[PDB]
């Protein structure tokens, strides 16, 4: 905030909302609950310029979470790469899937 | 420096708190007793400046100025309260507060012993003197000649500051002391070619050096006679007097830099004193005059002797009171026939006796007649130019034969001859005419007996 | 209006503000931002009539506009982080959208031509609000937000704004015009010295304010709103047209007045990480605020312009109006520059 | 046009006080001015202040440095050494490069 | 160092600016000024009227000032503390330099003939 | 417009100038289009065909004065052999300038413009030699 | 004023300007290396108040 008035009045405003793994109701926790914690941990009191390099591992880890795009590109290889066997005649899938 | 600060402030509560009909009674008394106290600043000593705080110092190089701006607020004061008579009572003390404003920048402007100080007060300059010229002269060029004076000083100095401002970064400091000693030489680049260049171009503006100098002659012809005598007396020389110190740090790419100002001032110098034979108006006469002696002095300071900088300052000093002169010499005859076409009022030695001898010793100051102040500076300048390169000597002579040509033109055209029939309101010249003019010349004369005081640090 | 009407309509236009300059959260920020909105429309439209309605509905575009771009940097961040602090974003999109949204806001070029028309089609009590106060919800987002902005966007918004702004005022002479214009050319300086050092961009904000203020509350205390109009003062109240003089002068930047002082610093910041170019292209592009500031002060101050017999009417009645504050305002404008290192108190 | 004064003529000093000195309307404050003028222009300053340059003390040591020379070169060509020597540093006291 | 406080505690720990301060000087006088516009626009006598006035205004400003020149002397005292523990906590980012003399020193000479 | 701007700084000075002309043709003709498209979006033209007109009247200045700075200044520098000297941005700023005052019909503007644009084109060498930013990254 | 207290007041000057010259110095170069390695009380940008976390357990386990 610019000005933190919330700190010095000790009252909560806003920030109850600002995170994800704040308390939530009924301790509901969100999807990337312990990503978003490690990172925050992680870059806990050093400043952004120090947590951008020094909390790398930590924030990947949380983006691949919120997005998954590492997950669907891997998803999209397989499903690819089965569709390539299938008209080729080179796979058969099992019955359970 | 406060011993003249302090007072020079205490001017202004004079001025408003006195009665209605001695505001000029107190504030010329006063001023004066102020220009008298200046002479202990010349406490000098032949190996040390004296440095009286961390703000101010005082060597012998702002010394003779600070003494020449002191001495001139007494004068302005004696010569604009004829044609400020029919002035409201409250924008004559507006006007007399502008003066003592434009004293107080210009005496802690030579003493600034820090450079973005004097950068300040060398800008503060700028809002008196314009007020001066577009609410007190009394022409319609008045307002365009106020833009013209404003923009093409600011466009040379928001330069200056980013160069100061650099400059303090990369050396840690721009206390003038300190800069003497810790002074690096600056080795060449197209980076260092424009950081020379914004540290000089803001005090050529002011000098003017030539073909920056269209602002000066519409200022003068413009500005009121108080105006036109603290334009031409000081503000000339906070380019020479900045000039001077920042040198300092700009070497040995002084070397190359300077070519092409020392160029423009030779030829300028020649080509300004041409002008002035046949200029119809005896104020832009006068401004075109201060032009070509300023050339002389930049020429002096770029090529950096012990002789040529003994010779910039005299040359600084004898130009302020002699052109002051002249500007009020040209303001007396302007009192009584209302214009300033040089040709108008001729023959007047034969109606203004007294006046004519004093326009005969202002034009042999001018064309600089020996031993005078004016011809010691100007003789040291060419002998140390003639050791720059002999050559120089033709174009140095050349000038003072046209100076020589315009100055007593200028006698001629306006004291002999015969008188203008038709103009018939010639009244005797009055005390506070005379007094006026005898304030200029004679202590410019006292100065030959003991010209040590206004050589410079070189000396 | 109601006067408890307007105390709280006013009251409001203060709360939006204030909750966004305390606000941790994005979703209170752009709420703030909604509140004050909500509330200015009003003022605007005051005197009802086609001018004020046209500036209104040309302010509510423009605003409800930023307002969704802002939006849309908010939920873009979030889908990036997950999270809703106000600090720095973490998706290059997410800073453009809302660097933009900014800009718009405070009516930076190119995105500048609403601040002309509204600031002319409303009083000028209006005017005085929308070119101060609306300014520090804005910059109080960019004071948060800027080691994520892109420097090339932020820098070039920078320098059309000041280069729009001189040009724009030279060929104005209704005074809200030439006001909207100033404040263009004045909101650049702030932007462009953000990147380096912000403590300077709220000094420029503050200084910038305390000027426009004396300015605004002078053509109030005249009911004056154009050049002409104003060249009348010197013939009812000769003390103002000295006020406008020092405060003009001011805010050209002219030592050693108060308004150089943000110039300077700016300078001394922008130097000290090796920009030399911008600032001297931003000092020398000043003096186009400085000619349409000094044309100001030769029709009103520095020569005396024809007046009206009506005019002797007016020498026989007093000033009423309340021109709260304007004695201290106007020395904050002229004389505070001896005291420049105060500026450590915004650090 | 407009309703505009007509240029004022023009005022001669001398008509209302033929002793007039050129400062003030008011004969009495014209003299008071001229007084303070002359007294503290010419008396003062110019009088007082000439005769206090004339006896500055020794301005910027040039005496002093006259009689200084006069000591040294008396000292130096009674022992014989060089009036002036080349060299202004001892040359014990720097190290060239290489 | 503490959030969103004007002069933390540790603020106390300087001397506080001396009530003959000639920045506060400066303050007051700016105070007074303002009194004087104040009668001006206002038409009112500029140096006799509403001495009470005239009195508040150069009151209000020392106070104000006095604050505001406490806390710009407390944010330069800080600016410092943090410096100086900063090189303390890295001596190998500002070593001490053997310092030659000009004896030693090679520079090159530019003559101006 | 940075990849058309390494594009320019990347093949020396003096060499290969076909290759320098189509950048410098490149930078000026979107240069160009910037200008028309703000002129036609706020001052709009009374057809399509003239807005067509008027984008292809700035689209061909803009991209003529590109191409001449970047033939001339690379051909001064291979005809000269120096490579690295400022003065060869200057001849070829100048010539743009004059090329600005032909499509314009305006010897003023010919000659003011060949003189600004001169020493700007100069003043963009002497930076890219000494590292002048425009745009500095904040370091302090 | 004598030579002596000149000369030994242009010391003490000399001294005061020299010492502010050189903190000007030293502090342009810890901005600078500040604001590079962001390992000092300037250029401290802030992060997520690690307060804010609830470790309560969870309506789930895995979190
Ligand atoms: C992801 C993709 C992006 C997402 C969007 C995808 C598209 C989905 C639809 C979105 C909504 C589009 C809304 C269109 C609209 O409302 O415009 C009405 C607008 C004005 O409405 P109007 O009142 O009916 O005026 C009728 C005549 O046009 C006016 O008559 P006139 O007498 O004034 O005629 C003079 C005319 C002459 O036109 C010109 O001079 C053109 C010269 C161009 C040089 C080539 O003036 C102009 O048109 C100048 C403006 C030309 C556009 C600016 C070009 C610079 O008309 C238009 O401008 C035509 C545009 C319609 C096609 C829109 C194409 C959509 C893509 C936009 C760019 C997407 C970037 C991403
Ligand atoms: C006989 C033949 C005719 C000779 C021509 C007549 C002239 C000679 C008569 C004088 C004889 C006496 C004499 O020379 O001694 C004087 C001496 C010069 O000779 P001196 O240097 O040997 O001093 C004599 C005294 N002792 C021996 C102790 C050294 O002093 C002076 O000349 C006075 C200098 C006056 C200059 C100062 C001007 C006043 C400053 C007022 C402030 C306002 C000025 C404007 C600002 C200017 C900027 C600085
Ligand atoms: C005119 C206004 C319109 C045009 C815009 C003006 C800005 C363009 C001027 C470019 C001048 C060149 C320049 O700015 O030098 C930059 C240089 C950067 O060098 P730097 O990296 O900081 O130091 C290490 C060197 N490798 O900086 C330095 O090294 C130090 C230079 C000191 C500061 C120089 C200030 C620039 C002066 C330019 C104007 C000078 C001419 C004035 C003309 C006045 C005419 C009346
Ligand atoms: C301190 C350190 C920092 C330095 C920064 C600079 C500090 C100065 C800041 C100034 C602040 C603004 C206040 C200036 C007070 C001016 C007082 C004044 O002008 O006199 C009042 C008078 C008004 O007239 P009136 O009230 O009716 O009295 C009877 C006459 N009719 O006025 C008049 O009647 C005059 C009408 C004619 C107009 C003449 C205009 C030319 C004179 C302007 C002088 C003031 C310029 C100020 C600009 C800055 C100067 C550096
Ligand atoms: C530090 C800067 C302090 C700036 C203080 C500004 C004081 C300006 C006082 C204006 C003069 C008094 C006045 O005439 O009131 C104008 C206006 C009220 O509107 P009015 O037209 O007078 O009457 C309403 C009836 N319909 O009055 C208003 O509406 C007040 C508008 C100004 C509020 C914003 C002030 C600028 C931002 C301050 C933030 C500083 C950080
Ligand atoms: C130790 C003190 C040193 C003084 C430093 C002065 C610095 C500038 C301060 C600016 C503030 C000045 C006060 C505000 C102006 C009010 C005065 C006025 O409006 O008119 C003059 C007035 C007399 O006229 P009247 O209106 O009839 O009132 C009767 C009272 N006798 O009232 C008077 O009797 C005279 C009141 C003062 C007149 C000031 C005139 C304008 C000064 C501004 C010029 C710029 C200041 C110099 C710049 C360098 C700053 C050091
Ligand atoms: C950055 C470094 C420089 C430091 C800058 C410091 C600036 C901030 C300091 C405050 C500036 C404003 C000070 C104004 C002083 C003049 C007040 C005055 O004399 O009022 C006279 C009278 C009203 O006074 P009254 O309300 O009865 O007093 C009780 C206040 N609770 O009735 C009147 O006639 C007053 C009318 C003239 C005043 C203009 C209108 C404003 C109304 C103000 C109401 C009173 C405010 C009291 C100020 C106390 C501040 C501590
Ligand atoms: C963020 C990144 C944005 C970078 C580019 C932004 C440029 C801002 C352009 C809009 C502001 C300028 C508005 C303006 O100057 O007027 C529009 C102008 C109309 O004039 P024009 O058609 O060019 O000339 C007619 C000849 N009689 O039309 C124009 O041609 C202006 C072209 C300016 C292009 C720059
Ligand atoms: C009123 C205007 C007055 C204008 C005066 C004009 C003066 C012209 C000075 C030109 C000399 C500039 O200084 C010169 O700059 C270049 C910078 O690239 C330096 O040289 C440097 O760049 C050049 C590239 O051109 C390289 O070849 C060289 O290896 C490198 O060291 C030179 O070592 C220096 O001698
Ligand atoms: C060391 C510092 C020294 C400072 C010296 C300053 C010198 C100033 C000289 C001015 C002296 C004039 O002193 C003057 O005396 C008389 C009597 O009291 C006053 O009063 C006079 O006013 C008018 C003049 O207009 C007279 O005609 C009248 O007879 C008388 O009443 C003047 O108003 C005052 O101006
Ligand atoms: C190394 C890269 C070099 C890049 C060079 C970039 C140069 C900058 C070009 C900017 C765009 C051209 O600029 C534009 O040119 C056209 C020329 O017709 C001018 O147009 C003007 O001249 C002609 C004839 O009068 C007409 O087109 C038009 O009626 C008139 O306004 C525009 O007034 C000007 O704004
Ligand atoms: C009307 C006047 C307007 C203001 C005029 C001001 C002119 C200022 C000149 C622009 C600054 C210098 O111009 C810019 O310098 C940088 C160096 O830092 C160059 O930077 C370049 O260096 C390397 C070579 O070493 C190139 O391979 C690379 O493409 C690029 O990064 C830019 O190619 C150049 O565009
Ligand atoms: N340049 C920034 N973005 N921040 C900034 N002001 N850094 C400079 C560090 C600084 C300067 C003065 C003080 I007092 C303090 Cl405590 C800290």
């Amino acid at each position: 905030p610019f000005f933190d008035v919330q700190k010095r009045l000790g009252v909560d405003l806003d920030r109850w909302m600002t995170i994800q793994s704040a308390e939530q109701p009924h301790k509901i926790p969100s999807r990337c609950h312990a990503f978003e914690k490690e990172w925050i941990e992680c870059a806990h009191g050093i400043g952004s310029i120090r947590a951008e390099k020094e909390c790398k591992i930590e924030f990947e880890d949380f983006r691949e979470c919120l997005l998954r795009q590492k997950t669907m590109k891997r998803l999209h290889a397989i499903r690819r790469q089965r569709e390539k066997l299938i008209k080729e005649g080179k796979y058969t899938p099992p019955p359970h899937h | 420096m406060l011993k003249y600060i302090i007072p020079t402030i205490m001017l202004m509560p004079l001025t408003w708190l006195s009665k209605n009909n001695m505001i000029w009674v107190n504030s010329t008394a006063h001023s004066l007793l102020i220009s008298f106290t200046s002479l202990l600043l010349m406490n000098q000593f032949g190996d040390n400046s004296l440095n009286f705080s961390l703000l101010f110092f005082s060597d012998s190089l702002s010394t003779p100025l600070l003494i020449l701006t002191m001495w001139l607020l007494p004068l302005m004061l004696m010569a604009s309260q004829h044609h400020l008579s029919k002035e409201n009572l409250t924008r004559k003390k507006l006007f007399i507060t502008m003066l003592i404003s434009l004293q107080l920048f210009l005496i802690m402007t030579f003493t600034a012993m820090e450079l973005i100080l004097f950068y300040i007060l060398f800008e503060a300059t700028l809002v008196p003197t314009l007020i001066i010229i577009t609410r007190w002269g009394n022409q319609t060029e008045r307002l365009n000649a106020g833009l013209y004076f404003l923009f093409y000083t600011l466009a040379g100095s928001l330069p200056l500051l980013v160069a100061l401002i650099y400059i303090q970064n990369t050396v840690g400091s721009l206390n003038f002391l300190m800069l003497q000693y810790w002074v690096q030489p600056v080795h060449n680049s197209w980076s260092n070619v424009f950081m020379w260049l914004a540290c000089m171009m803001a005090f050529m503006v002011k000098m003017p050096l030539y073909g920056l100098h269209l602002w000066l002659p519409k200022a003068h012809v413009e500005a009121p006679i108080a105006g036109s005598m603290v334009l031409a007396a000081v503000l000339l020389k906070l380019g020479g007097y900045g000039m001077l110190r920042i040198t300092l740090i700009l070497n040995p790419m002084t070397d190359f830099m300077a070519y092409p100002f020392i160029m423009l001032s030779l030829w300028g110098m020649i080509m300004t004193s041409s002008i002035c034979l046949r200029q119809t108006d005896l104020k832009s006469l006068i401004a075109y005059s201060s032009v070509s002696h300023m050339a002389l002095v930049i020429v002096a300071i770029l090529i950096q002797t012990p002789w040529s900088y003994m010779g910039a300052t005299a040359l600084m000093i004898a130009h302020g009171l002699t052109s002051s002169m002249l500007f009020c010499l040209a303001n007396s005859n302007y009192e009584r026939i209302h214009s300033r076409t040089m040709i108008l009022a001729r023959g007047l030695q034969t109606l203004l006796p007294l006046m004519a001898t004093w326009w005969l010793l202002a034009s042999l100051t001018n064309l600089a007649l020996p031993p005078t102040i004016n011809l010691i500076g100007e003789l040291f300048v060419v002998m140390s130019t003639f050791s720059w390169s002999n050559i120089t000597i033709i174009l140095m002579g050349v000038n003072m034969v046209i100076t020589a040509l315009y100055s007593l033109y200028m006698l001629i055209m306006t004291q002999r001859g015969k008188y203008t029939y038709h103009i018939n309101n010639i009244s005797p010249s009055f005390t506070r005419e005379n007094a006026l003019m005898s304030l200029h010349i004679l202590p410019l004369l006292l100065l030959t007996l003991n010209p040590k005081i206004i050589l410079g640090p070189l000396y | 209006m109601n006067p408890i009407i307007f105390i709280i309509i006013l009251l409001t236009i203060m709360l939006g503000t204030i909750i966004v300059m305390i606000s941790s959260h994005w979703l209170l920020v752009w709420i703030g931002f909604e509140m004050n909105m909500l509330a200015i429309i009003p003022i605007m439209m005051k005197n009802h009539n086609p001018r004020a309605t046209e500036a209104s509905t040309k302010y509510f575009l423009t605003q409800s506009t930023a307002s969704m771009l802002l939006m849309m940097a908010v939920i873009i961040n979030l889908m990036f982080s997950g999270q809703w602090t106000v600090m720095k974003l973490f998706n290059p999109m997410a800073s453009m959208l809302m660097t933009m949204a900014l800009a718009m806001k405070l009516g930076m070029a190119p995105f500048h031509f609403w601040v002309p028309e509204v600031t002319q089609g409303i009083p000028l009590s209006s005017g005085l609000i929308l070119l101060t106060w609306q300014k520090l919800a804005p910059m109080s987002v960019l004071y948060q937000i800027f080691p994520s902005i892109n420097l090339n966007l932020i820098l070039t918004l920078s320098v059309l704004s000041i280069l729009i702004g001189g040009w724009g005022g030279l060929n104005q002479t209704q005074l809200r015009k030439i006001m909207a214009y100033s404040s263009i050319a004045h909101m650049g300086w702030m932007t462009a010295v953000l990147p380096y050092n912000p403590t300077m961009t709220l000094l420029n904000l503050i200084i910038y304010i305390i000027m426009t203020s004396t300015m605004f509350t002078m053509f109030m205390a005249n009911s004056t709103t154009t050049t002409l109009s104003l060249s009348h003062t010197w013939n009812k109240t000769p003390i103002m047209t000295v006020l406008i003089l020092a405060t003009l002068l001011s805010m050209g930047g002219l030592p050693p007045l108060s308004g150089f002082m943000p110039k300077w610093m700016i300078i001394q910041e922008m130097t000290k990480n090796n920009s030399i170019i911008l600032p001297t292209f931003m000092a020398i592009t000043a003096l186009l605020n400085l000619y349409f500031y000094m044309r100001l002060t030769y029709s009103t101050t520095l020569t005396m312009f024809p007046s009206t017999n009506n005019m002797k009417m007016k020498w026989q009645f007093p000033l009423m109006k309340k021109m709260t504050f304007l004695p201290t305002m106007v020395v904050l404008s002229t004389m505070m520059l001896p005291l420049t290192p105060m500026l450590s108190v915004l650090e | 046009r407009w309703q505009e004064d007509p240029e004022p003529e023009d005022e001669n000093l001398y008509e209302k006080n033929p002793d007039s000195h050129g400062y003030d309307k008011d004969p009495a404050v014209d003299i008071w001015n001229m007084r303070v003028v002359f007294f503290f222009g010419f008396s003062i300053v110019l009088v007082l202040g000439s005769t206090f340059v004339a006896y500055l003390p020794d301005y910027r040591m040039q005496e002093w440095a006259r009689r200084e020379a006069e000591r040294l070169v008396k000292y130096r060509e009674a022992h014989g050494l060089p009036i002036m020597e080349s060299n202004c540093f001892d040359p014990s006291k720097i190290q060239l490069p290489e | 160092r503490a959030t969103f406080q004007f002069l933390p505690d540790e603020a106390r720990s300087l001397p506080p600016p001396k009530l003959t301060d000639p920045r506060l000087a400066f303050v007051g006088f700016l105070g007074y000024c303002s009194g004087l516009i104040d009668n001006a626009i206002r038409r009112r006598p500029v140096l006799l009227a509403g001495l009470h006035r005239q009195l508040l205004y150069i009151t209000s400003f020392v106070f104000v000032g006095y604050y505001l020149l406490k806390r710009q002397d407390y944010m330069y005292a800080v600016r410092d503390h943090d410096m100086f523990s900063y090189i303390k906590s890295h001596p190998e980012d500002f070593p001490e330099k053997d310092k030659k003399t000009y004896g030693e020193v090679f520079e090159e000479f530019h003559p101006v003939r | 417009a940075k990849t058309v701007l390494r594009q320019y700084w990347d093949i020396p000075e003096g060499t290969e100038c076909h290759r320098k002309t189509y950048a410098t043709t490149s930078i000026g003709g979107a240069a160009g289009l910037v200008v028309s498209a703000y002129s036609v979006a706020l001052k709009t033209p009374t057809s399509f065909l003239e807005g067509v007109a008027r984008t292809g009247r700035y689209t061909f200045t803009a991209a003529a004065i590109g191409a001449i700075f970047g033939l001339t200044s690379c051909i001064s520098a291979q005809v000269r052999e120096k490579p690295d000297d400022p003065l060869n941005y200057l001849i070829g700023g100048c010539a743009g300038g004059l090329i600005l005052g032909a499509r314009t019909r305006s010897y003023g503007i010919g000659a003011a413009a060949c003189a600004y644009m001169g020493l700007t084109a100069a003043l963009v060498k002497m930076g890219q030699l000494e590292g002048w930013q425009v745009f500095a990254e904040p370091k302090v | 004023d004598g030579p002596e207290k000149n000369y030994e007041r242009t010391m003490a000057i000399l001294q005061i300007e020299a010492e502010k010259a050189e903190l000007r110095l030293k502090e342009l170069e810890v901005r600078r290396l500040m604001r590079a390695r962001g390992d000092g009380p300037w250029f401290h940008y802030p992060t997520i108040d690690k307060e804010l976390i609830d470790h309560s357990p969870k309506a789930t386990p895995d979190n």
